[PDB]
């Protein structure tokens, strides 16, 4: 003979999707628009709570993706349009002081540019990197004058990633998985509750993930479905591999007015000789890293199978090559020097040649191009490789040899890689249970 | 010492009944203003929906409220020792999820009858 | 069977008073984003204004609340049989809309005096 | 000796204006911005409730009007501007295969158009309808170059009306009048409550109202003041009249780039003979329909009154003809063939010649012109005439004859026609009454 | 002969306590539009935060609420005639500002124990 | 043996910063999107309440400043972009009927302007005021063609100030200081509570503040730090000084089309002779006014020092000269004729010559210019000088003489001058106190 008793403040929850807001602490991400952070953020351990996580169905990724794109675009609104640049260019090769690796990489183009006054014209000479220039028939045009408008990125706004914290609204909570070696889809036996995520840097790259989180103990291999060759494999490393990238040519940057308060920046000249951009990966470190990756792959593919790595399969430069933003320049580095080996049961460096491109089309969109102003001087950056994106090279008639190639291009994978440990739930404080209390 | 916001999750139902203020106190606590503003509006909206039910059921000022609706064994055929000592609130919520709409309807009905009866008794003097 | 949201309208006051939970439960239930937010905020604001008055009058937890303010025949001199059986709430609202502000002021005053008296008694 | 008792949840309401929101279930109504509809919409009957309605003072009409215009404008923002077309055109007559229905209607124009590069021009030939083109002195210009910018409508966005449901916010309700033959201004003895209206198709037309609701039993004559000759009369029919419209000429549509990702669409040629656009109305059906309308008018004007119909009095095509959007083309049909009879106490049809116009100034605004790109192929559409907009002309000391003419052009009349049965009220749940209960 | 919204400010605490409804009734009473909308939301949020506290302390239905928490001479070593007759509420707020969190914590704790005790007594009957 | 009693509705508050909203009883300052005011606003007196006010830390000033700038910019969005005017101008002097004082002030310029059709040009003649035209080698360009775009102010929108009331949101209140002769930073013994401020006209000027609120009894001198010569001094007069400003030339305004839907306005010619704009200040009134100011300044500077006034020190016209908007025209008046005297222990007037400028750069911004269209006819206005901005220039360490010069240009000072008596506070209705009541 029991009665219903109503309780409010009951510690239960349901899976939920909601709007998360940005918290943070002259940048693309407009971090001044984000909520100041708590210097002493909370995290509480939940004893005896097991919660299912699924990183592949995690809406937080989708929402982060949309926010990054929107911030990107807002930051290009108050900038110079380069419409006046879609003219016929008269171009010759830059061959004075070059190495052979750069032969045919740069072109010296002249054109009739507008001036502050609309009844005047000026002759301008500038250098281009070839990837940005296409022949029309010495007559060239910028590569995108038949598909998109070009906006010059503002020279005062940094492209250096700044950590972003995602925060739940009141009534919601973010659960975090603390289970070391968690792969992203099973039940997580050890969880905690947090107010906001840790800071995540929106680093943009393909193939090799840079400046992310490391695995706690061992390389962790995660995929939506490991036996489905149509899926990407995200490999989280348990130690960084250092990569050193440079653009060695000393660039002199010039600026002209093309309109009423509208300046255009371009490479004027090069001091010293002309050499290619490149990245260095320590060779011994890279070989140890692959050995760890191969060992973990064997656990899913079989006893004494053969694992080989191969270069990318082809297609657009943006996915066949390792793209990244270093010093503000956009690099496209060839990784065939890394993914070329067969694994069956010193202190030199691996040099990866790189190309530089100024007309950029991010997020795989068409119709919105950006022009990256050249940067004065010589560029060097050092970064950590914290993970890989790999794909299986189709299937086979039980050949017993598996092949993996670098993959990427879908930005949601980079963010999924960092957000894999978080889940959003809705708090449901009201509930009932029987007892002996009547009224 | 105290536990944090969901610290009692995983504790038994009995033990967790002692942290109700911990959870209650955290409710309500260009375009980038639209997301924040929607988030704020939504937190308020959800809060009020729950308060509205407590009002209707006659539990408006309480964290723990006893009503006059008897428990039907068909909703959960368990004894008190088992429910309060060997279960967590998450487990309980799953077990009786189907019956919450029924229970809520009964709570609303009981309170409405009670209010009418009180009105009549006061007039009857 | 039950009536829908305003299904009691048109029934007499004495019948309609039994459906109060039906109506109570439906309260709170680019630019266009702004337009939609305004609609939601407004629903909340109206809800809270009514709850605030119930609070002030000492009716915060009830759908039916009896007070200590006497009824003045000057507002209406109809007998109870006529009011509760031969009138609807819409008709009633029209009949006494001119005295609503007066009544509300009296309810606020009465409750304030009652709270003070309770405070004094509990100090003995 | 009675006491005041407070009741909350009292079923009363009072007239109110508020903000209503859109529910709907690629196009100009941005329906993705609306919420899903209630799959099981409720409607409740209110026994013994009599409410007053006034369709002429109904704020829902004004709000629908504003929403439609705003949605319309938003759909044109991300589209190609046609500023470069304000050039002198060199135009001659199309005389190739003319059936003399269109003698001189089309003109063959040529001009020097911009290209992807700003230093290159191209010669373009295209056809126009002599409504869109005005002589300047063989030299012509587009008609809107001296008043507005012209924007090309996006070819990917449909103009086909989609039912829209208006929904009240919580705390508000929409009352619906179910009284058959209700004229819109008196008390309505039979009402019901809904949260959302039925879906209303935002069909835009003049003189004849297409694809609306039908009268339940008999033709209904609705007006703000029937004896006031300054008011429009809305007529709701109790049976549809079918109208079949066509643009028989088979158009070949060409496209050129006029700038960096900026495409312009135009009619290149006509494959067969050139014939006028036209609409067919069954003659017998039309004659029966008018007889019903006249009978109902007699109830207001007298049993010895002669009722005659005449064509429109004059003004711009937007008010003198029946305009509509058929397949995406904009038609201006001459209705003098319908409104020509005197009423005093087979299987053929009425053919209405129609003109086609590409540069459209909607909502009677100045400064915002739309260019409707031509549609490839041959167009046919079939629609229902569900109501009419008439005006009563003249006046007299004493006369026996009244004259009615097609009217309208004020879009709020079309929406008023569909929304005539809905009213918005605010719920007022708190109130008091005397009783015997004290405390 | 009433005072306006803050008209009692400056009067003594024992006088100002008679205008609590005056102050209570005024609570809750182009990107140029968001300005206004945020202000409306904020007013609601503040109102609800105060209501949440009255709720958890067991004072939800009243302007004047007596509790079971004793007053500590540490918080304020004053006699009642001094507090109620020679001080305004503004002065009082300053005098005990550093102890309000202590007091709030105690009020919350007392109410939680009280609700549990009521539940047990009803179960015994 | 006392208990804690909780009270709600306690009349206490804290200093606070919040968002205030616009309220107000075709114009630059929006009224159409501002909240309608209370025709009979309340104000209550608080007996025995003393509050600390600090006008220099008053957030209301910063917020008003941002609102005025944002409204200003919004009013210029739907207007003509005069991009086509940055052309080489061929200019000669206007010599027809020139008073000696204006030789060199007007220039007769001609240029090839665009027109409705893009393949045509038109020759245009217009007059300019020199300050807005710069020589480029008879060849001139508009002054801002190397820094900014020019937006023509819409001719239909008035620049006349309309008083704006700032209102607190619920939960907040505005306290007002009624203490006559309050200097803005000390305790104020007499305060009242309002929900909205009085109406404040957003009058924009430098050096002399026009059309403000006068001191109740005596001239009041206020500054953040009176002995700090880096701070400005605001002087509030207790009597207005009337100033009569004119632009005597009779201007004939012309309009041409520069593109589809876009008209440009300019001065065509002048009827009658050319005389300069000027302002008249009653001489006797001005001498009495300074005597009052000096007497009050003396309270901070011995009793017996010499106080002298001098003209501005130099810098841009915006700060060296008195600027205001009269009739919609923009004037820059020379005040050296006012601030030129030494004070030691007749129906005449002072005439201040004024310059006119059409290319305006307000709020000290760079990159956003406005073109003020000319006004047809002759302009006259009468204003009330209600206050002054002085700078106690000279970092003198040993002197018996102090020098004051006109200052200003930072608009927050004018608003601060009007808002000095208001403070925003948050109401904190919940509190506790000991009583003898237990339960
Ligand atoms: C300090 O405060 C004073 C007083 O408020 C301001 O002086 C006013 O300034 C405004 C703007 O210059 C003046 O407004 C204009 O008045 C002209 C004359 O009005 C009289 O004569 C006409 C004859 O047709 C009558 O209809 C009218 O009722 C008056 O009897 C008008 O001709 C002007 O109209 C033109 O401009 C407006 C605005 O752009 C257009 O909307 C009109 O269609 C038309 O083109 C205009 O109304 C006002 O008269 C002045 N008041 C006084 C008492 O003189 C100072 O300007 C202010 N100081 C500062 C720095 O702001
Ligand atoms: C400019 O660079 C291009 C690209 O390297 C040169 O063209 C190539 O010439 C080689 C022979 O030396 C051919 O085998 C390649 O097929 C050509 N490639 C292309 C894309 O045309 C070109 O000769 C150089 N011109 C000058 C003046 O130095
Ligand atoms: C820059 O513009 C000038 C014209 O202003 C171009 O020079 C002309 O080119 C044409 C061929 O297209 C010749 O027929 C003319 O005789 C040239 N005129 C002169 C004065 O030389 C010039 O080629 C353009 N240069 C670039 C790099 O685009
Ligand atoms: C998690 O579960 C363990 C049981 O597996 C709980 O441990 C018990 O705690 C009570 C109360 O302190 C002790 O009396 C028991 O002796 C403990 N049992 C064991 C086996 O150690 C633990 O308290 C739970 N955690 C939480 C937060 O509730
Ligand atoms: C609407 O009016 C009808 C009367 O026309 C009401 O129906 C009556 O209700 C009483 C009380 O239950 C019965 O004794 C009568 O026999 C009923 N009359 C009929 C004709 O059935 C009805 O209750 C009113 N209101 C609503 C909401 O239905
Ligand atoms: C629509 O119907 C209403 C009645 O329901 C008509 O209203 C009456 O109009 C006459 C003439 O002006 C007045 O004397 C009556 O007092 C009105 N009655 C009511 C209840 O308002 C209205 O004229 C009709 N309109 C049309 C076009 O048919
Ligand atoms: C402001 O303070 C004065 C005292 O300085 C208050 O006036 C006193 O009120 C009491 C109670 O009615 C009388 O017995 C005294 O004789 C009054 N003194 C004087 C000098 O008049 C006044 O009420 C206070 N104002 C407010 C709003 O509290
Ligand atoms: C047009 O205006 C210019 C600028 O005032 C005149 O040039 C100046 O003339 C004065 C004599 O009146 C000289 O002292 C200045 O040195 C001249 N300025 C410069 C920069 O040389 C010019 O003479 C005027 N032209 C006409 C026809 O009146
Ligand atoms: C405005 O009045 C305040 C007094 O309310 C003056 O402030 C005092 O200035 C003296 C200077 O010797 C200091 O020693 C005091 O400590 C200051 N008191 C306070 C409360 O700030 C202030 O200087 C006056 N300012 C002007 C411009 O007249
Ligand atoms: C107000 O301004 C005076 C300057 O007139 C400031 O006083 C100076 O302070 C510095 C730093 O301590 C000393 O080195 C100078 O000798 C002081 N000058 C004089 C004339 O005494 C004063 O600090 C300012 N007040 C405030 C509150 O900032
Ligand atoms: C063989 O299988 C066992 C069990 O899964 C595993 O531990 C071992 O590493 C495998 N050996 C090889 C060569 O893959
Ligand atoms: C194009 O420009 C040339 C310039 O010489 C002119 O002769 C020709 O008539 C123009 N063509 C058209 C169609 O206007
Ligand atoms: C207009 O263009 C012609 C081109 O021949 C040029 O000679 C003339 O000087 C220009 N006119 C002006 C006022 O600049």
């Amino acid at each position: 003979n029991l009665w219903v008793t109503v309780y409010y403040g009951v510690p239960v929850w349901k899976d939920a999707e909601t709007t998360l807001f940005c918290a943070s602490d002259h940048n693309v991400w407009a971090t001044h628009a984000c909520v100041p952070t708590d210097p002493n953020p909370q995290e509480i351990h939940l004893e005896n709570v097991t919660e299912e996580f699924n990183m592949w169905k995690n809406n937080m990724v989708e929402q982060m993706h949309e926010d990054i794109i929107s911030l990107w675009d807002q930051s290009l609104k108050p900038c110079v349009k380069l419409t006046p640049l879609c003219v016929t260019l008269q171009c010759t090769n830059v061959t004075n002081n070059i190495t052979d690796d750069m032969r045919g990489e740069l072109k010296n183009c002249s054109f009739n540019m507008t001036t502050e006054l609309r009844d005047k014209k000026q002759k301008v000479y500038s250098l281009f990197y070839r990837l940005d220039v296409v022949q029309i028939n010495k007559e060239y045009r910028l590569i995108n004058c038949n598909t998109s408008a070009i906006t010059q990125a503002c020279p005062k706004v940094s492209f250096e990633p700044i950590p972003i914290h995602y925060c739940a609204p009141a009534g919601f909570a973010i659960l975090k998985c603390k289970d070391k070696k968690f792969n992203g889809t099973g039940p997580c036996p050890s969880v905690s509750t947090v107010q906001c995520t840790h800071g995540i840097k929106p680093v943009v790259s393909t193939q090799l993930l840079l400046n992310g989180s490391l695995a706690e103990e061992e390389v962790i291999i995660r995929s939506e479905n490991i036996t489905n060759n149509a899926k990407n494999i995200l490999v989280q490393l348990n130690t960084p591999v250092q990569i050193n990238c440079t653009r060695p040519n000393n660039n002199t940057v010039k600026s002209i007015r093309i309109g009423p308060g509208q300046a255009f920046y371009y490479t004027g000249d090069i001091i010293g000789d002309i050499r290619q951009a490149h990245c260095n990966v320590s060779k011994a470190t890279w070989n140890e890293t692959l050995g760890k990756v191969v060992k973990q792959l064997r656990k899913h593919f079989g006893n004494n199978t053969i694992i080989r790595f191969a270069q990318s399969s082809g297609g657009d430069l943006e996915v066949t090559t390792h793209s990244f933003n270093c010093g503000g320049e956009f690099f496209y580095c060839n990784t065939s020097g890394l993914f070329n080996s067969t694994w069956i049961s010193s202190n030199d460096s691996i040099t990866l040649p790189c190309r530089i491109k100024q007309i950029i089309n991010m997020w795989q969109r068409i119709g919105q191009a950006m022009y990256a102003p050249p940067i004065q001087g010589v560029i060097r950056c050092v970064s950590n490789i914290t993970g890989l994106i790999l794909t299986r090279d189709g299937g086979s008639t039980n050949s017993t040899t598996e092949t993996f190639r670098p993959g990427g291009g879908d930005m949601r994978d980079n963010w999924r890689s960092e957000l894999y440990k978080y889940k959003v739930v809705k708090i449901e404080p009201l509930g009932v249970a029987p007892t002996r209390c009547k009224r | 010492v105290s536990l944090g916001f969901l610290g009692a999750a995983g504790s038994t139902m009995g033990a967790a009944s002692m942290t109700l203020t911990v959870q209650a106190r955290n409710l309500l606590s260009t375009h980038w203003g639209i997301k924040q503003l929607q988030a704020r509006v939504l937190a308020v909206e959800h809060y009020l929906r729950d308060q509205q039910l407590l009002g209707i059921w006659g539990c408006s000022g309480k964290l723990i409220c006893c009503t006059n609706v008897p428990w039907n064994s068909s909703w959960s055929n368990r004894n008190l020792s088992e429910i309060w000592d060997n279960m967590t609130w998450l487990q309980w919520d799953k077990e009786i999820s189907n019956y919450t709409q029924i229970i809520y309807g009964l709570l609303e009905e009981s309170q409405n009858q009670q209010e009418k009866n009180e009105q009549d008794l006061l007039a009857l003097d």
